[PDB]
């Protein structure tokens, strides 16, 4: 669970060349297209 | 739309904003002009 609602922590790395900026961005463009009733958030490293 | 009633909108925003909001940066109390569902047993005592 992730701020009280049920969650899924999902681990990666941008790929060589590309920074993180560039592979979260996508993350979230692939988070959007998921079914009805299902959001994102970043923590940790990805939140500072 | 008129699909919810007074008691499911007050459910709903006990159930999922008002946490949320509870836990938001600077935010100190939050009253809910309402009440969250609970599973009502109503008795009848002619029945009992």
């Amino acid at each position: 669970r992730y701020n009280g609602l049920p969650s899924m922590e999902i681990l990666g790395q941008a790929a060589p060349g590309k920074s993180t900026g560039e592979a979260m961005e996508l993350m979230e463009q692939l988070a959007s297209k998921l079914p009805t009733g299902v959001g994102y958030d970043w923590t940790g490293m990805s939140y500072q | 739309d008129g699909t919810m009633t007074q008691e499911d909108i007050s459910d709903y925003v006990a159930a999922n904003m008002k946490d949320a909001i509870s836990r938001t940066s600077g935010v100190g109390d939050v009253q809910l002009f309402g009440s969250q569902y609970a599973m009502r047993i109503w008795m009848n005592p002619n029945e009992l």
